[PDB]
């Protein structure tokens, strides 16, 4: 009974079984500070059975540094009581409660236990009980710019899926008697040594078709080995192999045992000697807190740092750690002991929430066991950080002042950012900015733009939106929510509803972009990302890109004159199947789904567009006759949808649906088998219907079958919608009408002057004149995946399943059909939190104005295997132009609005280059091979006038510059790249 | 985008294809109208075939859309002009030029591939009765590719 209308995007990552097992697990959370509240929010959005909170300490002002459910009116009230009320509204299926006192036996009521902001002795006491009773125990800690995660899921944890990937499957060319299995041409299986596979549909070796998994010995990118198959047969031809994923057993250790001899997880290989330092440092922090009534070292205090270092030495000696302590790093940990950042809190909360989901669902590979992380590269160096500057001021930003100081706080408070999009990443970014105090100063400002509207499925990962806000604009709701979180941002946020693209340059013009400080992208498509990147490159503003895909995520930072732009990097694009594969010879369900989508477009969308355009354009037929690729097809569609087969009731729609079933699933297959019989052979003598090509078989219409009836119902409903008729769903009428249908005979045809124009004219004149039909319009069917009452995905699923039945392919349910046809991108709340945390850790680097390139880190991570990696950004390439150093990306030529001849002369005399091609937008303004008449007509004109003449559109009043792409040759004719030109109108 | 398009255009201009001639439509760089000359050792001899090439906005990271305009009787070309070439659907890489595409299409015209056809009826005619395929191809290339 999973509510697929709410967990639609998450179920593509986890699955039905995982969520079914997750909806029966209880989670206890000890500590309700920023990290605790983040973990609770992520878990509540995930969909666990219930969440319990325990934090009876009274609220303080500094706690608001990373808590977004606490307000300044809540000082003196326990955090759990004032947090449960606001946590209960995130998800309606997940009750949230509060417990005043914690008893050891009570821990048996929960499936997972998360511990934050607790002393080491209490953690040991809890773990000593949660280990021997088989309870997952996750301990998290956040100190300034440092974080620690510890996981313990018992001594007999069972991991069903260790990587989260789909099983590898492939086709087989030949199998030798020595067990050497060979793939098809240019086909890589991707297996690894030790994997288990099973074979099916193997001809000549039936024994391998039993289904028992066998070992894999990788011998090359195209072949592998399974052992000895001497008994089963001699040689095997064709077949399909599929990987089998087996459960694994993972054994952890208790906290007491792992303190002495831990097992680290390294988040970065450039600094491998640090985690041993952090292991001592955090224990020393806990000991110091125990030795000062729970008081952590004061920020940037020398005496407390010395005492903490003495404790570190004592602990290192006690545990017989043969590691030399790094004094600088340990004292840095001491200085930032009272820090509380929202970015680190979000990062660790996402990580720990993912660990909780792993523990509850017994899925994905967990951390084993310690995970120590630091982002010390984010510490400002352009401001004075000392004990005086980092002391608290009795304000809500104490947790951040204790790390960065008051001067950097003032620098943040005067930011002028621009956030593109208001999705999940946008909501998280806005929350982080509100907590950090971005643009709370006099000169600050925030701009958020997004044109989409809130839907039901967006509430799962976008915590700023509530069910009462379904149907409204995202930007306004997000701005209101973040103004509620931080009252100081009232009037400092502007929310637009404009799509960022070529048509919005009248609002996001030079004046708007000349006052910004940085641009942060929260988009989900490549075109808008590239456009924003081009705008940032032109205006020279720092850019923050972030992307997620299921459990994977990446973050990139673009810095002017330092690093390359987003468009200089390429990602693997989507794979589009060959037309011959989709049209005639499919061999996978994706081919059938694509064919069904094309059929839907060709049956319910394009003909209606042609009919509507015919009745509007007075000269449509003449234009189509000499412009459209297939005028005959357009004429036939118009005739059929206007006069020949215009329905007058729903019964005629049912008859048409039956006729289309016959046309597409019974007749074309007969034609194909008449052209290529099942016993036909290729040119080399091999059978034609072998390997990737599967022999089809025509379908006979049986009303009692579920799939045939589903196709009929969906097609009839869509046709009635197109013609604006009244549809019905009672099977009685369908069974009554379809009984009295006489199938027209069909026999495949073997085949064996300029009158075509006459025939087309005869078809055209048969159409009624447009004047006769005034106000008669047909409704095109616009594909919408999220609506379940329009029969779109139903029709696609029915058609795909029927075509799969044609070719003996495994049919797919509505869930996978919606996933494939709709291009749905899997998404998670934890990944969004992690990417937001990383981006906000890069933001403080950008604000400080760091100049070196080794201080920035592009980040990548995969939460399925607990993988985190950080690398330096790629430096922008340099080049030699006229014996000078030119930056390839961030350099341009600034010129007035001079004539084209003057521009050529300037490039010839200054740069010593001969201009050969000059373009702007999508037009070719000037080229070296154009006829001399055209150039002589265009040479004495200014650039603005030339663009106006070529593009046939006047320059808008708001336009103030032109971007020209110029390719020029040197004196010897050798091509040399040059930066673009910025003509100033 | 524009830079790569013009580099390919200049390479075509400097190096004469001698069997093809690709040029932009009007003054638009994202729409070309190329021409292909019928191979000598093929039924399509003495014919001129026009192709429309639409460069996607993400070029060269996405394959161009090449569609025949002159009707041709070929097993791997349907009535819409779509061409069955591996380098245009999923094997496209940002390292192939328009001259390479035109050479590939010319090679396809030189010898069709009926084992994986796009028009089953023409493929069947080609496989069974070669003379009828030759006659039909000559008739089509005389009716459409000439004049
Ligand atoms: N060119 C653009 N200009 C402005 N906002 C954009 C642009 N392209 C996308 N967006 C916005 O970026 C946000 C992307 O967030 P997200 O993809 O998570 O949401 P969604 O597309 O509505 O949801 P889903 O992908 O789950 O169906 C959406 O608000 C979308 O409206
Ligand atoms: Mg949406
Ligand atoms: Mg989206």
């Amino acid at each position: 009974t999973i509510d697929e209308g709410l967990y639609s995007r998450q179920l593509y990552v986890l699955g039905h079984e995982a969520m079914k097992q997750m909806s029966q697990s209880n989670v206890l959370i000890i500590g309700c500070k920023g990290l605790g509240v983040e973990i609770a929010k992520n878990v509540c959005l995930a969909g666990v059975k219930s969440v319990t909170l325990y934090d009876p300490q009274p609220t303080r002002i500094e706690d608001l540094s990373s808590q977004y459910f606490l307000t300044e009116d809540d000082i003196g009230v326990p955090r759990a009581k004032v947090t449960v009320s606001k946590l209960a509204e995130l998800n309606q299926y997940v009750p949230v409660s509060v417990v005043d006192e914690l008893s050891t036996e009570y821990l048996k009521n929960f499936k997972c236990v998360v511990v934050t902001e607790t002393s080491l002795t209490k953690q040991l006491e809890i773990n000593d009980f949660t280990h021997k009773n088989h309870i997952a125990y996750i301990a998290a800690d956040s100190r300034g710019l440092f974080g620690s995660i510890f996981c313990d899921f018992g001594e007999n944890f069972i991991c069903t899926d260790t990587d989260g990937n789909e099983p590898l499957t492939g086709m087989i060319a030949s199998i030798t008697d020595d067990g050497v299995v060979t793939m098809l041409e240019e086909t890589r299986h991707g297996l690894e040594n030790g994997d288990f596979v099973k074979f099916t549909e193997v001809k000549g070796m039936p024994g391998l078709n039993d289904g028992t998994p066998r070992k894999v010995e990788v011998k090359g990118p195209y072949t592998f080995s399974i052992g000895s198959v001497k008994d089963l047969g001699s040689a095997g031809y064709n077949g399909v192999f599929t990987q089998v994923k087996v459960p694994t057993k993972i054994s952890f250790k208790s906290l007491r045992e792992s303190l002495k001899d831990p097992e680290y997880v390294y988040p970065d290989f450039g600094k491998m000697m640090r985690p041993p330092q952090y292991h001592i440092a955090f224990q020393a922090l806990s000991a110091f807190a125990d030795a000062h009534e729970g008081s952590l070292p004061r920020p940037r205090n020398d005496i407390d740092a010395a005492e903490f270092f003495e404790f570190c030495k004592k602990i290192a000696s006690t545990l017989q750690f043969d590691v030399e302590l790094d004094e600088k790093l340990i004292k840095e940990i001491s200085y930032q002991a009272r820090g509380d950042l929202v970015a680190m809190s979000a990062f660790l909360g996402g990580a720990v929430a993912q660990e909780v989901l792993k523990a509850t669902t017994s899925k994905f590979y967990p951390l084993k066991q310690y995970f120590y992380f630091d982002s010390l590269e984010s510490l400002p160096s352009s401001v004075t950080i000392s004990e005086e500057t980092c002391k608290p001021r009795g304000c809500r930003y104490d947790g951040q002042i204790a790390v960065f100081g008051s001067e950097f706080q003032e620098k943040i408070a005067s930011l002028s950012t621009f956030l593109v999009g208001a999705g999940a990443i946008g909501c998280e970014m806005l929350k982080n900015w509100a907590m950090m105090g971005v643009a709370t100063g006099e000169s600050g400002h925030i701009s958020v733009t997004d044109m989409d509207s809130i839907e039901k499925s967006n509430l799962n990962r976008q915590f700023l939106f509530r069910p009462r806000d379904v149907g409204k604009l995202k930007s306004e709701c997000a701005s209101t929510a973040v103004s509620i979180m931080n009252p100081s941002l009232t009037g400092k946020i502007t929310s637009y509803q404009e799509r960022v693209g070529p048509e919005s340059e009248g609002i996001f013009g030079d004046e708007f972009f000349e006052k910004l400080s940085l641009v942060t992208n929260a988009l989900d498509n490549v075109e808008a990302r590239m456009y924003v990147d081009r705008r940032c490159v032109f205006f020279e503003k720092p850019l923050l890109e972030s992307g997620t895909l299921g459990t994977k995520g990446n973050t990139q930072v673009v810095v002017p004159h330092l690093t390359e732009s987003y468009g200089s990097s390429q990602d693997p694009p989507e794979k589009s199947f060959p037309i011959c594969t989709l049209k005639n010879f499919p061999n996978r369900i994706e081919h059938t789904i694509a064919w069904a989508r094309d059929l839907f477009e060709g049956l319910f969308k394009q003909p209606i567009d042609n009919v509507n355009m015919y009745l509007s354009s007075p000269n449509f037929l003449e234009t189509s006759l000499k412009t459209s690729s297939n005028p005959r097809e357009v004429l036939e569609n118009i005739r059929d949808y206007l006069v020949t087969e215009k329905p007058l009731s729903f019964e005629e729609c049912i008859m048409w649906a039956r006729l289309q079933f016959d046309k597409f699933f019974n007749n074309n297959i007969q034609q194909l088998l008449f052209n290529f019989p099942k016993d036909s052979v290729t040119s080399t003598g091999q059978p034609f219907w072998s390997g990737p090509k599967r022999a089809p078989t025509p379908l006979s219409f049986d009303i009692h079958n579920r799939e045939h009836f589903d196709f009929i119902v969906a097609a009839a409903s869509l046709y009635a919608f197109n013609y604006g008729l009244k549809s019905e769903t009672d099977p009685a009428i369908y069974e009554r009408v379809l009984a009295g249908y006489n199938p027209p005979p069909f026999a495949p045809k073997s085949g064996i002057a300029n009158k075509d124009k006459q025939e087309l004219k005869s078809i055209a004149d048969s159409l009624p004149p447009p004047s006769s039909l005034v106000g008669f319009r047909l409704t095109p069917a616009e594909f919408e995946k999220d609506d379940d009452s329009n029969h779109h995905i139903d029709f696609i699923t029915a058609a795909s399943n029927l075509r799969a039945m044609n070719y003996d392919i495994t049919p797919a349910d509505r869930f996978k059909t919606k996933f494939v046809a709709g291009k749905i991108v899997p998404a998670m709340c934890t990944s969004t939190a992690v990417v937001s945390g990383l981006v906000c850790l890069e933001l403080v680097k950008l604000v400080d104005g760091k100049k070196k390139i080794e201080e920035y880190k592009n980040g990548f991570f995969n939460l399925a295997i607990g993988l985190f990696t950080f690398s330096d950004p790629i430096a922008s390439p340099k080049m030699k132009v006229n014996g000078k150093e030119i930056d390839k990306i961030w350099d341009r030529y600034n010129l007035p609005d001079c004539t084209l001849q003057e521009l050529i002369d300037y490039f010839q005399k200054e740069e010593g280059l001969e201009v050969t091609m000059l373009s702007s937008g999508v037009s070719l303004l000037y080229a070296n091979f154009q006829p001399p008449k055209k150039l002589a007509e265009r040479l004495p004109l200014k650039i603005s006038e030339l663009v106006e003449q070529i593009t046939k559109k006047k320059l808008e009043p708001f336009r103030k510059h032109l971007v020209l792409e110029i390719c020029c040759d040197d004196a010897n004719g050798e091509d040399v790249e040059v930066p673009f030109i910025c003509i100033k109108l | 985008a524009l830079k790569r398009i013009n580099r390919e255009l200049a390479d075509l201009g400097k190096d004469p294809p001698s069997s093809s001639s690709a040029g932009p439509v009007g003054d638009d760089l994202f729409h070309w109208q190329a021409t292909i000359m019928g191979p000598a050792d093929s039924p399509y001899a003495g014919g001129v075939f026009f192709l429309s090439i639409h460069f996607p906005t993400d070029y060269p990271f996405k394959p161009p859309k090449v569609n025949f305009t002159t009707r041709i009787y070929h097993p791997n070309i349907n009535s819409n002009g779509s061409i069955c070439l591996d380098i245009l659907r999923d094997q496209w890489s940002p390292a192939l030029t328009i001259s390479k595409v035109l050479l590939s299409i010319s090679s396809l015209l030189t010898d069709p591939n009926p084992d994986d056809p796009l028009v089953p009826e023409i493929a069947h005619v080609y496989k069974t009765d070669r003379s009828r395929y030759e006659l039909s191809a000559r008739e089509w290339t005389r009716k459409y590719a000439i004049g």
